[PDB]
């Protein structure tokens, strides 16, 4: 019954954050470069197909 | 002419209030020996300052 005579304000929150980095000595034939190039090819193909 | 005209006024107060606030912040960092690392999680506000 006290809630008929009482007013409550309540706030509660949380934040989570992570930042990480990975370096690698590469060349034009390395896997990272190839994956990004194939990604560009896929993006072009999608644009064309629309 | 001799007389008086006077009176009193009053107010009633029964206010009652509480407040609690909690916080924990757990930043973490990595840096190499002899280097420096800066970290900011938050924001920027505009301020009107000039010479």
């Amino acid at each position: 019954l006290g809630n008929l005579f009482k007013s409550t304000n309540f706030q509660s929150g949380n934040t989570d954050l992570v930042i990480l980095v990975t370096p690698r000595v590469v060349s034009a034939a390395s896997l990272e470069n190839i994956r990004q190039v194939s990604q560009a090819v896929e993006m072009k193909d999608e644009y064309r197909n629309t | 002419n001799f007389g008086i005209i006077t009176g009193v006024l009053s107010t009633i107060n029964f206010a009652l209030s509480n407040g609690d606030a909690y916080l924990i912040a757990n930043p973490q960092l990595s840096a190499r020996s002899g280097g420096r690392t800066d970290f900011l999680a938050g924001g920027q506000v505009p301020i009107l300052q000039a010479l």
